[PDB]
C-alpha cells in the first residue's frame, strides 16, 4: 500500500493477511472432536 | 522539471497490476463493517471441506444415482467394486468438487488428498473393504493381488460409518499440471481401487444391496498456483435481460 | 459427552438418543444485537420464552422416490405463535435458528438424509427464463419440493452442497440432526414477509430401503424450528 | 485462527499398533470434515515446505482485473426529417453479471465487500460502407459520467444533463492510456449480496420480481462522445473492466456448474448432453469399473 | 570459490632449476585441466590488472533482451458465405527454440533458473492491393492473454474466452511504447531444462515423442487486435522479446555446432560443405603445416 | 597416494593398479536426499548392501574402428539385481552412480579412450526430422553405439566435450578409468522407465593399434556401476 | 503535479537496459531452489577448462581424426611436425573450443593461453618434441633454427603423457579484437609450431606411427569485453515444427 | 531520467479529482477575509432548519 | 536492484556476484594434485 490519493480506499491492493481459520467450515461443531479418538 | 524517461511497458493497461487510482468518490464513508458469520481469507480454507464426487457417472445414472455407488453382497471373493481416476483437469468424478472446481482455476497444484467413504447400509450390515492408491506407471490394478501392494487401507463397518484413505503427495517434481494430456508425468496422479476384502453380509430382513457416498478434500500441506479461467462455463454472447 | 443430547429452550425441550453432535454454523452461536451494529434506534423487543422455543413443523413421509424437501426461515415460523404475531406486528426483525430433524426407522432399514441450511438460497427454476413466483418461493411452514436436489434448485451442484453447514441423518447411527444458525444478512435487520436468510433443505442421498418385510415402510421425518435471540423492531399494525 | 504463511510440515512416524485409537475411522455424520493426518494415517518422512500461499488468498483470488461490460454503438448522423436526437451514447443499467467468469467468481461467495478499481479501454472502426476510404481514426474525446439512483438519465449526445455538476465523469480520448477511476464500497448495507431470497419491494404482485436485491440498485453508467456526429460513419466498442480490492468474503457458496442464461435471475436451461447436462454434471464413462484414461503397455 | 572482482596478478620470477618439480607437466589421463602457472612455466614480470570481469558473468551473458517469437498475420474480414469467425489473432505455443541465437544461450547450460522479462513490439503495414492508398496508420489495440496449460484457447477475435478475468492479459496500442512485463520462474521443478533424455508420458508408444519435457509445457500466448476489422486490409507483425534476469545456471553443456532444423527435437542435417559440415566442423587447409593466413614478406 | 585404487561398496570390491585418480562430478559426492529438500512425505526405503554396489555390464570389443559406446543411466541397471527391482517396484528413485571402465592392454599397444559422462544427454539423430524411437533411446544394459562420435550425436563438438566430467584411458600410463556422479535432475526424484540423467560414452579417441605382432588383439572394454545412496518412493506392483 | 519533461531516450526499448517492470502473476510462489552441482557463475570458469582443437583440419580427414595428429618416426632431423594458427575468430583449429565458442561471443580478448599436448603411443615409444610459441610480426619459422629463438618448451616423453606450454600475453595494447582481418596488427596473437627435437624412436614390436592430442584453454588473467551475436550458427527462416 | 511508466488514467479529466494546479496570476494577492454573519461549514446544518 | 513494484522478482538485474569456482569443472579429482610436483 502507497496510497498516493487521499481517500484510503483509493490505494493498492491490501497487504497481505494469512490468517486462516479452517474449523469454522471443516469442524462446526459444539463439541470439539480429539483426533485419534472414536468420535461417534 | 524532474528528468523523466518512460520505459517499455508504459501506457499499457495490465490486468494483474497493483496501483492505487484516483477516488471517484471524494470524501466517501463507507458503510461501516458488521460481524458476518463466516468469513473466508484464502482458497485454501474450503479446498479442505468435504465434497461428494461422481463415482457413479455411467450412462445409467440420472442425478442423485451417480453421487453414491452400488455395494452388492457377492457371490466371488477378491473382486474389484469401483475405480476413481485422479485426473481432476479432465471430466472425472473429482471434477466436480469443492477441491476440484476450485483447484481448476489454477494450473499448478500439490500436496496431499483424501478421500473419505461412508457406509449407507442397515446396522445389521456388516462388511469388509480394501481401498487402494496406486501411484502411477502402469496400468490400473484388476486384481486384489496388485492392488495391495500399493498404498491401501482396510476398511470394516462398525459403529465408525466413514473411512479416510490419504493420498500423499509422491510426485518427482513439487508441482503438477492440470494439463489436458492426464495421460502424461507432470499431470497423472495414480489410480484408486476398492475391493472386496471379505464379503458384504446382511440377514435377511436387512436390504441386500447397500450404497457407498466417497468425497474428497485436501490436506493442511495443499497448493495451487497459475490461476487460469476455468473451462468449467462458458458464454457465446452477452447476458440478456431475457430468454 | 455422548450421542444423548437435550435441547431445552423456553417451555420445549427435546431429548435425543442416537444423535451425533451439535453443528453451529461457521463456528458461532447466535446473540442479541449489539450497540455498536444496532441501526434502528428505538428499543427492539426481547420476548424471551413466548418466541425462542421449539416449533414442530408439519411432517413429510420419506419415499424411495423422495427428490427432497426444503422450508425457508423465517417464513416456516412467519405463521405459528408468538414469533408469528411479533413478525406480523413488527417491522424488523433479527433471529438466530435451531433447527432439529427427526427421522426414526428400525435396525434393518437403511437411508442417508442429507440435512444442509443454505444461506441466502436464491432458487432458480429450469427451463424458464421466468423468475418464480411469490406463491412458489413462499411457502411458509407447509414447505416445498426440490425439483432438482441433484442441482439444489440452483444450478449448483448438490455434490458441492457441503460448504453451508451440514447434518447427516444415516440410519445406521442417527436418528435425529442438529443445526445452529446465526444471523445471516449484510444488515442487522430485515423484513420477514419479503426476504428469507435461510433454507433449511433435507435431500435424501440414499433412498430409504428395507429387505424382505421391511419394504413400504411409512417413516416420517419431522421439523423443529427454535428461534433465538429474536429481536424485533418498528411496531406497527398486522398486516 | 492461525497465520499460515506457508502449508504444514510433515513429521516422520513409525509403526503404530495401539488399542482405542482409530485416526482413519471418522464420523462425517457429525457434519465435520475427517482430521485425519498423514503422519499417522500412513508411513511417512520429515518434508519440510517452504510453498507460499499468497496467490491462494481471496484478496489475489478476486482482485484481478475482469471484464464486466462491452457496449458498441455507432457514432454517425442520427437525425431524420424530425428526430432531433443524436443518440451516439448509451447506458449500462450497472450490474455484474453480464460476463460468465466474473459472475461466477463474484457468485463463489454469498457476502463480498470490496472497493473496486474501473478501467474503461475504447476502440474505433469505420463501417463499411459502399465508398468507404480509411486512413486513420479520430482522436475522439469520450465522457463516461455515473448516474446514481433516482438521477435524470440523458437522453440525447446534444442533451444538457452532461454537465456533471455533481455526477462525477470521467473524460478521456481514444489515443490515451484507457481511463481508470475507483469505486468505493457503496452499498447501503455491509456487505454485496450475490444471491437474495426474497423480493425488493413490499408489493405481492407479479411484477416485483423473485431474486432482485434492494441493494443491486447500482445506478447507470452513461458514455458518450463528446465529439458531435462526423461526416461518416463509425462504430465505438467501450470495455468496461473491474478488479475488487480490499476484499472481505462471507459464506462460500456451491460453485456454479450450469451455464447461465440471463441476469436478473439464476435460471438455468442446461445443456444437451453431459457434461453440465440437467442429468449429468460429469461426462458419463463406460462403467464404474473401467478407466478412462488407463495406461496400457 | 573465491570473489573475483579483477584477473589474476602477475608476480616476478626467476631461474627456476630444481630436481623433482615439473609444473609444465601434466597428467590430463586424471581429467583434471592443467595447473602450469605462467609465472614459473616461463620468465614473467610483475603486472597488475585492473581488467573487471563482470561482463562475463552469467547475468550480463543471458541477461540480455532476445527475440523469441515474432508473428504476422492478416487483419482484415474473414467472414465468408458461412463463417461466423474473424481470427484476428494468433497463439504461439510457449517455448524458446524458434530463434537460433537464443536457443543455443539456452543450450549453453544444462539447467536454467531466471524470472523473464518480456517485451512486445508490434507493427503495422497495409496490404498491397489493386487499388489501395496509405496516408496513415491506425492505433489499433492489441491484447496479449497469456493462456496457462490447460485452459481455454480461444478460437476467433469475437470469442469469449477474452474476458481474462483470471488469465493475465496486457493491452497496449501501436503508438504506445512496447508493451513489457514480468514472468516469474513458473517450472514445476526446480529450473529450466534444456535437454530432457526421456519421454513427458507414461506410454511406450510413439505418439510420445523423445526429449519431450514433462515441465516445458509453458502454456499458450493468444495475442489479438482488439478492434474489429477494418474496410481494408491490415498485417500486424508481433515480435516477443525475452530477457533472462535473477539467473542461475547449472551443468554447462558443449556448444551446438550444426544448424537447428526444427523445435521439437535437437536432430540435425549439417551444411554440405566444411565449416560446421557432418565430417567436418572447422573449413579444411592446405596441411597440417602450411599456415593459412601467412604473413609474407 | 599413488597409481593403486580400491573401491570397496557392499559385498563388491574393485581393484586398480594402473590407474589416475578418482573424477568426482562437479566436485562433488552422492549424499542421500535431506528433509529441506524432499518433496515426497512417506518414508524412502534405503537398501544400502543390496542396491549399493558395482553391477558389471557386458563388454565391448575395441576394434581399429570403433566409434564408441554409450549407456544410459539408471535404464543400464533397470533390469539387474536388487536396483532393478527396487525400480520395478517404486515410482520414485534417487542415486548417484560410481562408474568404472576397464581396458587393459600390453605397453606395446597405443590407443586413447575418452570416457565422459555426459548429464541429460539428448540424443539427436541426423539426416532426419523425426525423434529418436523408445527401441533406441531405451538400450538396457546392452548399451549403444555411436553414429557420430565426433558429433556425439547431438550437433554438438567432441572437442568441447570436456565440460562434462571426464576420464582418459590412455594405454601408456591407464588401464581403468573411475567417475563418481551426484543427482542430476531439477527434481529430487524422477521414473526409471522414462528418463535418464546420465549417459556414460566411452568414445576411441585414438584407435587402437600394434606394431608387426599385435595387430588384431582382442582387447575388451568393461563398465562396472554402483549405485550409491539409492532411495526408493512410492511403492506398488511391478510394471 | 510533479514538475517533468522527457528527454531525449524516452518511450525506446534498449535491449541492454536494466529496470524494474510490472509482474504478470501478482503474489506468485516459485519452486523453492534445490541444489543442483555445477553452478555457473562466470563465463570464465569454462574457458579455463581443457578442449580438444582440430588440429588436423585437413581435406582429408573426417571427424575423430581431425583430433588427432600425425607423429612420424622420422629418417631426417630438425623437421617440423605441424603449424597452429592463433585465429579464434577465423576458421581456425581453435574456433571449435570451449575457449574458442565463448570467446567468439565477445569481440575484445586478453590475457594469456595454455596449450596441453597428450602423447598417446605405446609405452615402449620414446620422443622429444619442442613446441614454440612465436609472437607476431613475421612469417611461420620453418626451420628449428628460427624456431628456438621464441617462447618454446621441450617436451620429453615419460611417466607424464602431457606437456603444457603457456602463450603469454604479449601485445602493446590491453585487449585484442577478433576481427575478421587476422592479419592486422589487433587481431594476430602469434604462431605455433611444433619440431621434433631428437627422434621419436619405437621398438619392433610397438606401432611405428603415434599420435598427438591437442588441447588449449585459458589461465586465471583471461578477460572478454563486448559480447556480440556469434557467427557459429545461422538461420534463415522461424523454425518449424518439420523437417 | 528518472523511471517512469504511464499508468492507466493518465491524461484523463475526472472531474472529482483533488490536485494542485498552475497559477495563472502569480503572487497574485487576495482580498483579506472580512467577517460575515451566516457563515457555513456543512450541508447538514442547512436541512436541521 | 530498486524493485520499484511488491514481487521482488519483477526487480531489476540481480545484485553482481563474483564468486568463482572454476576446481569444479578444472580439478574435479578427490585428491587434490599439488601444483609443481608430479601429479601421476
Ligand atoms: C454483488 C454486487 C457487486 C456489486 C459492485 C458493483 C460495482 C462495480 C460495477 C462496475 C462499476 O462501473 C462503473 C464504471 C464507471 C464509473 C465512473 N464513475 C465516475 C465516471 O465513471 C462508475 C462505475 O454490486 N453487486
Ligand atoms: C528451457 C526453458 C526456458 C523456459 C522459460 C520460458 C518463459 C519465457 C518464454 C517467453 C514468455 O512469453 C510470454 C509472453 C507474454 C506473456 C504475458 N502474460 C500476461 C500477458 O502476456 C507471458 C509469457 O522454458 N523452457
Amino acid at each position: 500500500q502507497i496510497n498516493f490519493y487521499k481517500d484510503s480506499y483509493a490505494a493498492s491492493a491490501s497487504k497481505q493477511d494469512f490468517s486462516q481459520d479452517p474449523s469454522k467450515f471443516t469442524e462446526p461443531v459444539a463439541e470439539a472432536l480429539k483426533a485419534g479418538a472414536p468420535v461417534l | 522539471g524532474v528528468p523523466t524517461c518512460l520505459l517499455p511497458g508504459s501506457n499499457q493497461f495490465l490486468t494483474t497490476d497493483d496501483h492505487s487510482s484516483a477516488p471517484a468518490f471524494p470524501d466517501f464513508s463507507p458503510t461501516p463493517e458488521m460481524h458476518i458469520p463466516g468469513q473466508v481469507h484464502s482458497m485454501l480454507e474450503i479446498v479442505q471441506i468435504e465434497s461428494m464426487m461422481e463415482i457413479n457417472n455411467v450412462n445409467d445414472a440420472s442425478g442423485v444415482e451417480r453421487l453414491r455407488v452400488q455395494i452388492s453382497a457377492q457371490s466371488d471373493m477378491d473382486q474389484l467394486l469401483f475405480n476413481i481416476p485422479l485426473d481432476i483437469q479432465l471430466e472425472g468424478p473429482l471434477r466436480n468438487t469443492l477441491l476440484g472446481n476450485i483447484s481448476r482455476y489454477y494450473t499448478h497444484w500439490s500436496g496431499s488428498l483424501e478421500m473419505t467413504f461412508m457406509f449407507c447400509g442397515s446396522f445389521m450390515t456388516t462388511g469388509k473393504l480394501i481401498i487402494c492408491y496406486t501411484p502411477p506407471g502402469g496400468s490400473s490394478p484388476t486384481d486384489r493381488m496388485q492392488a495391495m501392494l500399493a498404498t491401501h487401507v482396510v476398511w470394516d463397518f462398525g459403529l465408525q460409518s466413514s473411512i479416510t484413505i490419504i493420498i500423499p503427495w509422491i510426485s518427482g517434481s513439487h508441482y503438477r499440471m492440470f494439463n489436458t494430456d492426464a495421460k502424461a508425468i507432470n499431470a497423472n496422479v495414480g489410480y484408486v481401487t476398492c475391493f472386496m476384502q471379505t464379503n458384504l453380509v446382511a440377514p435377511v430382513g436387512a436390504a441386500d444391496q447397500c450404497y457407498i457416498v466417497g468425497m474428497v478434500a485436501a490436506k493442511k500441506d495443499f497448493n495451487l498456483r497459475l490461476m487460469r479461467d476455468s473451462p468449467d462455463i462458458g458464454q457465446s454472447a452477452i447476458l440478456p435481460e431475457q430468454a | 459427552s455422548d450421542r444423548v443430547l437435550q435441547l431445552k429452550l423456553g417451555n420445549s425441550s427435546i431429548v435425543t438418543q442416537e444423535a451425533a453432535n451439535i453443528c453451529c454454523a461457521y463456528g458461532e452461536w447466535p446473540t442479541y444485537l449489539p450497540d455498536n451494529e444496532a441501526v434502528a434506534i428505538d428499543k427492539p423487543t426481547q420476548p424471551e420464552t413466548s418466541t425462542d422455543r421449539f416449533y414442530t413443523l408439519k411432517s413429510k413421509k420419506w419415499e424411495s422416490n423422495s427428490t427432497g424437501w426444503w422450508w425457508k426461515l423465517p417464513d416456516a415460523l412467519n405463521q405459528i405463535g408468538m414469533f408469528g404475531q411479533n413478525v406480523q406486528y413488527h417491522y424488523l426483525y433479527r433471529s438466530g435458528f435451531l433447527c432439529h430433524v427427526q427421522c426414526n426407522a428400525t435396525k434393518f432399514h437403511q437411508g442417508t438424509l442429507l440435512i444442509v441450511a443454505i444461506p441466502e438460497h436464491q432458487i432458480g427454476k429450469k427451463g424458464t427464463g421466468t423468475s418464480a413466483s411469490f406463491a412458489e418461493v413462499m411457502k411458509g411452514a407447509e414447505g416445498g419440493v426440490f425439483e432438482q436436489p441433484y442441482l439444489l434448485d440452483d444450478g449448483t451442484s448438490l455434490a458441492c452442497a457441503l460448504v453451508y453447514p451440514h447434518q447427516w441423518i444415516n440410519l445406521r447411527t442417527n436418528n435425529s440432526a442438529t443445526i445452529v444458525l446465526p444471523w445471516m444478512n449484510s444488515a442487522p435487520m430485515d423484513f420477514a414477509l419479503r426476504h428469507n436468510n435461510w433454507t433449511l433443505a433435507v435431500i435424501p442421498v440414499c433412498p430409504l430401503a428395507g429387505g424382505t418385510g421391511n419394504t413400504n415402510t411409512y417413516v416420517p421425518i419431522t421439523i423443529s424450528i427454535a428461534p433465538m435471540c429474536a429481536e424485533y423492531n418498528g411496531l406497527r399494525n398486522a398486516i | 485462527g492461525e497465520i499460515v504463511k506457508t502449508v504444514a510440515n510433515t513429521v516422520e512416524s513409525e509403526i503404530k499398533a495401539e488399542l482405542g485409537v482409530i485416526p482413519s475411522l471418522n464420523a462425517v455424520e457429525t457434519g465435520a470434515t475427517s482430521n485425519t493426518e498423514p503422519e499417522e494415517a500412513i508411513q511417512t518422512r520429515t518434508v519440510i515446505n517452504m510453498h507460499g500461499t499468497a496467490e491462494c488468498l481471496v484478496e489475489n483470488f478476486l482482485g484481478r482485473s475482469a471484464l464486466v461490460c462491452m457496449r458498441s454503438f455507432e457514432y454517425k448522423n442520427h437525425s431524420t426529417s424530425t428526430s432531433s436526437i443524436q443518440k451516439n451514447f448509451f447506458i449500462w443499467t450497472l450490474n455484474t453479471r453480464e460476463l460468465v467468469q466474473i459472475r461466477r467468481k463474484m457468485e463463489l461467495f454469498t457476502y463480498l465487500r470490496f472497493d473496486t478499481e474501473i478501467t474503461i479501454v475504447p476502440t474505433l472502426r469505420l463501417f463499411s460502407s459502399s465508398n468507404v476510404s480509411f486512413s486513420g481514426l479520430p482522436n475522439l474525446t469520450l465522457q463516461a459520467m455515473y448516474v446514481p439512483t433516482g438521477a435524470r438519465k440523458p437522453s440525447s449526445q446534444d442533451s444538457f444533463e452532461w454537465q456533471s455538476a455533481c455526477n462525477p465523469s470521467v473524460f478521456f480520448k481514444i489515443n490515451d492510456p484507457p481511463a481508470r477511476l475507483t469505486i468505493p464500497f457503496m452499498s447501503i448495507n455491509s456487505a454485496y449480496a450475490n444471491f437474495y431470497d426474497g423480493f425488493a419491494g413490499f408489493e405481492k404482485k407479479a411484477t416485483v420480481l423473485y431474486g432482485i436485491n434492494p441493494a443491486n440498485t447500482m445506478g447507470n453508467l452513461c458514455l458518450r462522445v463528446v465529439n458531435s456526429y462526423q461526416p461518416v460513419q463509425y462504430t465505438l466498442t467501450v470495455r468496461v473492466y473491474m478488479k475488487p480490492k480490499h476484499i472481505k468474503a462471507w459464506a462460500p457458496r456451491a460453485p456454479r456448474t450450469m451455464p447461465y442464461t440471463n441476469i436478473l435471475n439464476n435460471n438455468y436451461a442446461g445443456r444437451s448432453a453431459a457434461p453440465n447436462a440437467p442429468t449429468a454434471i460429469v461426462s458419463h464413462r463406460s462403467t464404474i469399473k473401467t478407466m478412462p484414461n488407463d495406461i496400457n503397455l
